[PDB]
């Protein structure tokens, strides 16, 4: 409902509905360029694609908000791991703010770097492909495993018949211990 | 007819919905004291999940089979340990050490 | 319980600045003796002229409507489509 | 529609924070029946005295002839002791004591109450003020209502909004005269531009151009309507409430040339609000309500006393530093940044030559100072 | 809750505010005008060399992108040598505008800077256009010399302020040679003159300052600070002595 | 509220409790001892004794709440009478008396007259003969701004 200026939403949140959807069509494609629309569920990538477009579209009164904010704002029902999904796609955006000059002197963070996502999309090929020479992975793997698949020991020996017979008598029960079980649960 | 028992709620205003697709199922957290009192019950009962699930009544039964697969998975060692060392079946202070916890599950709730 | 829509009964129940203002927006050419007449005895001079001086200019003694006022900054030519600053320079 | 619902025995709907609504105006015949009060003449007398005296408390009060409460007075005017407070053990002694070293300590004499004085001599305009004529005597039993206005931002930013003025006014007043007596530095601004003529005299100043104004009293909206310029202002107030179902019930709208202060059913300490020339705000505190005395002003036209007028520090020239500016210019050519301050021997020679021909291109807006009414 | 008792999320707007903005009525909406900071002052040098930068290396850009796609498209050996040859002198170019130091990049005072981009995406709308303008232009600037006088120029410069006729101030400190703004100048100059202040007090004079008391003076304190706005010529520190 | 005062009226109120009767010439004899009219002149009177005295006044007069005792309430009112009999400074500093506080007061002033208690009587005889009450609403001013 940011289109229409209704007097449940301030006039201040209004905007074009061909411009927004312009910049979250570009956030989408550069999501899906940089692995963001693989395996993870679409809809909360749409979510914190159409939330930084629509804090891009005015960061003078709209960078203090946050994602429930605006997602209650709009009484559309946020999806749970979507900030999260927005952090990574912040994070991609640092990793574009590094390759533009005035970017990297501008020694952006994760809040500041919405108000120039325009221009992280006017030259978004550059920019993904110097961060990609430098692909993307689950956070859970990119702590460095220095053991990848671990070879299990070949311990595919059974003996000659049978190697001891011990076993059986360890997982017998004992009369008391019967005895035990039926008056456990008389 | 009711005299003012229900209150009006918004929901589901025909909108795009997000698609859940997830049934996060409650699972109370587990304690170190209670970690070893589980072991515990195992070395001296087995790997009989019915009997440990009568014995739990602040736990259930399926969250007494994730708990022993991801012990299996993981700590296989403490669990041959525990399972090589046998005790007999003990009631009385069984349910004397059942209030002891349920004591210091109090106090750790009143801090 | 055209923009001439409103009546003299509905013109009567406004403030005079939106009077004299409708009434320079329908006709454009308005004597001040007969404005007199229209607004009122009760009306004084002065509050008359205090308002016309905001939305009208004096032309060989008579009032003609500002040139704004009859376009607005967000409208235009319905002949030709040029925006309304054009036009204002035109009609000043 | 009669006054709205409220007991003149107001309790507190907040503990010490704020009261309910009530009828002020029922106030001046309660506290009058219940209470006599009369004697708000000053008759107090500059033997026959006490024979008075024994003829009024023996017959009222006292039952014995014996003039044995006399003792009283003597020990109240003979026994009173140009002293110092010393030799005594007190708590009061003690912080009298420290008051006095932290006075000897920095405190060099006693004229530094530049901002004390207000609450001294503006109540000092209320003593001692005797009326024009009989017939303009204000009689027993008047009410008299305080109220603390907020109107400006000038002061602290990044704190709460304490430092600004007190009004008093009184209850028989019709509400037009504490509309007009309301002093506002925005009523003296002045529309147009100036850097085309400097030299044009102010033909007619916001208060003429514009006297809308209304109050806000628990939802009822009093208009006025004594000049045919103004306007309605609660016509699109109401609106934006029946608009939508946003809990705000009906609003009632009245005249004000036919409205007193008795009935208005208001809160004391609430946070009212009064509206004036379109958008101008001032939160409004009505703190205390009160009869009249013999000790307050006689004169019942002229009470609309400002008991208390904050000090203003006055916009210096920017230039000079010297002089109180006058002109605030805009898209300057050679000023630092744009909301400069110029007076009027700096902004003649500022942009304009000695015939005065227009220099440069530049705005220009005649800033009144707020230090006018202040 | 201070502002309007109908401060809810969204405050509406009556209709006599418009007749209110339109007239040129700004009484103290517009008089908050605060003063400035160093992480501000880093914010707009940020700002500002970023928009230089990026006014510099969007030509460049574009034209690289456009190689790269002609490269991409076109097929002949030859051109694509050519295309190699111009992509290499394009990335030299931006190699050595990347490797500028900032002091060239600056411009000057008066230099073509989008001010309405720097305040609402850099200054994230809480300065104004024309309030980092004229600060970027004579507040924050190198070529502004920071440094104070040394009681040699007021001399010069009230001479020419008294050949000329106190016209324009401007002219007056570029032909002083200071390499300061005028009213930087100006300032030390009025600090430093001497028909600032009064002489000898007349008497008709006291017929002013007697009715100035008697309708605007407050217990044993007087408000000396009215009688400077009323009267001119007299400043705060001695003019006490006319009621001492 | 003065954080000296606070201390001085509870210190007081032990020779108040030490009275006793009601009769008036216990408040004589302690005006040979407690001597609480020193502060009334001392070294200067401007603005900061009128805030003072008005407090001091304020916080006396509510003492005299219903919840406390009878000779509590006997030498608050006693105390206020002589505070304000003392007021030899340029203004007449009269106690505020709330609407609520103007109820126990009747009662308060009945019992003294039906307990035959001539100076009692006398005593708020006298203090509505000098005219020293504000009727107000409230007791005390107060804004949300803090």
């Amino acid at each position: 409902k940011l289109f229409q200026a209704s007097p449940s939403v301030p006039a201040k949140y209004v905007e074009d509905k061909e411009k927004m959807l312009s910049r979250t069509m570009q956030l989408v494609e550069l999501a899906n360029e940089t692995w963001l629309v693989t395996g993870r569920h679409p809809l909360p990538v749409i979510t914190a694609a159409t939330f930084l477009a629509w804090q891009s579209l005015q960061p003078a009164d709209r960078l203090s908000c946050s994602l429930a904010r605006f997602c209650k704002l709009a009484n559309v029902d946020l999806p749970y791991p979507a900030s999260s999904r927005l952090q990574e796609l912040l994070a991609v955006l640092l990793r574009m703010a590094e390759q533009l000059a005035w970017l990297r002197v501008l020694r952006l963070d994760k809040r500041s770097v919405v108000k120039h996502i325009g221009d992280l999309l006017q030259h978004r090929q550059s920019l993904v492909r110097s961060a990609f020479r430098d692909l993307l992975l689950p956070p859970c793997m990119l702590k460095s495993p220095k053991r990848i698949c671990p070879v299990p020991p070949v311990s595919t020996v059974t003996g000659d018949e049978n190697i001891s017979d011990s076993e059986i008598e360890q997982y017998l029960r004992t009369p008391q211990e019967v005895r035990d079980f039926q008056r456990a649960q008389a | 007819c009711v005299v003012e028992e229900n209150d009006p709620i918004f929901e589901r205003g025909s909108t795009t919905t997000y698609s859940s697709f997830r049934k996060n199922y409650y699972s109370k957290p587990w304690s170190n004291k209670e970690t070893d009192m589980f072991f515990l019950a195992i070395s001296m009962v087995g790997t009989d999940f019915s009997m440990i699930g009568q014995l739990f009544p602040h736990r259930a039964r399926i969250e007494i089979k994730n708990k022993f697969k991801r012990e299996e998975k993981t700590n296989g060692w403490r669990i041959d340990k525990a399972f090589q060392e046998k005790r007999p079946f003990d009631f009385d202070f069984f349910a004397h050490l059942l209030q002891k916890v349920l004591a210091e599950e109090e106090k750790r709730k009143q801090k | 319980q055209p923009s001439n829509v409103l009546s003299m009964a509905q013109l009567r129940t406004l403030p005079l600045a939106d009077q004299i203002k409708i009434l320079m927006k329908n006709v454009k050419v308005m004597p001040f003796a007969n404005l007199m007449s229209l607004l009122g005895p009760s009306i004084d001079s002065v509050a008359v002229l205090r308002g016309i001086q905001k939305v009208a200019m004096l032309v060989q003694g008579n009032w003609v409507v500002k040139s704004d006022i009859l376009y607005p900054k967000d409208s235009s030519s319905p002949h030709s489509g040029v925006p309304a600053e054009v036009l204002c320079r035109g009609r000043d | 529609v009669s006054g709205s619902g409220g007991c003149n025995f107001p309790e507190y709907e907040l503990p010490e924070l704020n009261t309910r609504a009530f009828h002020v105006g029922a106030f001046g015949e309660l506290w009058r029946g219940r209470l006599r009060g009369a004697g708000d003449l000053s008759l107090r007398e500059p033997a026959a005295d006490s024979d008075r005296e024994d003829a009024a408390v023996a017959r009222d009060l006292d039952c014995s002839l014996e003039a044995a409460a006399e003792l009283r007075a003597v020990c109240g005017l003979d026994k009173l002791k140009e002293v110092i407070p010393e030799n005594t053990d007190l708590v009061t002694l003690g912080v009298r004591k420290r008051f006095l070293e932290h006075r000897e300590e920095t405190i060099t004499i006693d004229r530094a109450c530049r901002q004390e004085t207000f609450v001294y001599e503006m109540e000092s305009h209320a003593i001692g003020k005797k009326p024009e004529n009989s017939a303009d005597m204000i009689e027993e039993g008047e009410l008299i209502l305080s109220v603390n206005i907020l109107y400006p931002v000038i002061f602290h930013k990044h704190k709460e909004h304490k430092p600004y003025q007190t009004m008093l006014v009184l209850g028989s007043q019709k509400l037009t005269q504490l509309r007009d007596s309301i002093r506002c530095v925005s009523d003296l601004q002045i529309g147009g531009e100036f850097s085309n003529t400097p030299d044009q005299a102010p033909e007619h100043i916001s208060k003429d151009l514009y006297k809308s104004a209304f109050f806000y009293f628990e939802g009822t909206f009093y208009n006025d309507k004594r000049y045919p310029e103004c306007r309605d202002l609660s016509r699109t107030i109401i609106e934006w409430s029946e608009s939508h179902d946003r809990g705000y019930g009906k609003f009632q709208t009245a005249r004000m040339e036919d409205f007193t202060f008795n009935d208005l059913c208001i809160k004391l300490g609430f946070p009212y609000l009064y509206c004036h020339q379109g958008d101008c705000e001032h939160v409004i505190v009505i703190t205390d309500i009160r009869l009249v005395h013999h000790d307050d002003c006689l004169d019942r036209t002229l009470y609309p006393l400002l008991i208390k007028k904050h000090w203003l520090w006055t916009r210096k020239c920017f230039v000079c530093k010297m002089y109180t500016a006058r002109w605030v210019t805009n898209n300057d050519s050679f000023a630092p940044e744009d909301p400069c301050f110029f007076c009027d021997v700096c902004f003649r020679m500022l942009h304009y030559d000695s015939e005065g021909n227009k220099l440069g291109e530049f705005l220009a807006y005649p800033y009144v100072d707020p230090g006018t009414f202040n | 809750y201070f502002k309007d008792k109908v401060t809810g999320v969204g405050p509406p707007a009556n209709e006599d505010t418009r007749e209110k903005a339109a007239q040129g009525i700004k009484a103290f909406e517009e008089l908050l005008v605060t003063k400035w900071k160093n992480w501000e002052k880093a914010l707009l040098r940020k700002s500002v060399v970023s928009d230089r930068l990026q006014r510099l290396l969007q030509p460049k850009l574009l034209k690289l992108e456009y190689l790269h796609q002609k490269q991409s498209k076109v097929s002949s050996e030859l051109e694509r040598q050519a295309l190699e040859k111009q992509g290499r002198e394009a990335e030299k170019e931006i190699q050595d505008i990347n490797q500028l130091p900032e002091e060239a990049l600056l411009g000057n005072r008066l230099d073509s800077h989008d001010w309405e981009k720097i305040s609402n995406i850099n200054f994230e709308g809480s300065r104004s256009a024309e309030e980092i303008r004229k600060f970027w232009q004579n507040s924050e600037h190198p070529s502004i010399n920071k440094q104070e006088w040394s009681r040699e120029e007021e001399e010069r410069l009230q001479a020419i302020a008294a050949a000329h006729g106190h016209l324009e101030w401007q002219k007056i400190a570029e032909e002083l040679g200071t390499s300061r703004s005028a009213f930087q100048c100006l300032q030390k100059f009025q600090q430093h003159n001497k028909a600032l202040k009064r002489k000898e007090w007349t008497e008709e004079e006291d017929r002013m300052l007697t009715q100035l008391v008697q309708e605007m003076r407050v217990g044993s304190h007087i408000p000396y600070r009215r009688i400077v706005y009323y009267m001119e010529g007299r400043d705060s520190m001695q003019l006490i002595y006319r009621w001492t | 509220t003065p954080p000296g005062l606070q201390t001085d009226c509870e210190a007081l109120l032990s020779r108040f409790q030490e009275t006793d009767s009601v009769r008036f010439e216990d408040f004589t004899e302690l005006w040979r001892n407690m001597k609480f009219g020193t502060i009334f002149c001392g070294r200067m009177r401007n603005l900061e004794k009128n805030m003072f005295t008005k407090e001091a006044l304020a916080l006396a007069w509510r003492y005299f709440l219903p919840p406390y005792t009878f000779q509590i309430r006997v030498g608050a009112l006693y105390l206020l009478y002589g505070l304000y009999n003392t007021q030899l400074c340029q203004p007449k500093q009269k106690i505020r008396v709330a609407l609520k506080d103007w109820d126990e007061v009747l009662k308060f002033q009945q019992d003294l007259v039906n307990a035959q208690h001539f100076d009692a009587a006398y005593i708020f005889r006298k203090l509505r003969l000098d005219r020293a009450f504000h009727f107000t609403a409230m007791p005390k001013l107060l804004s949300y701004r803090m």
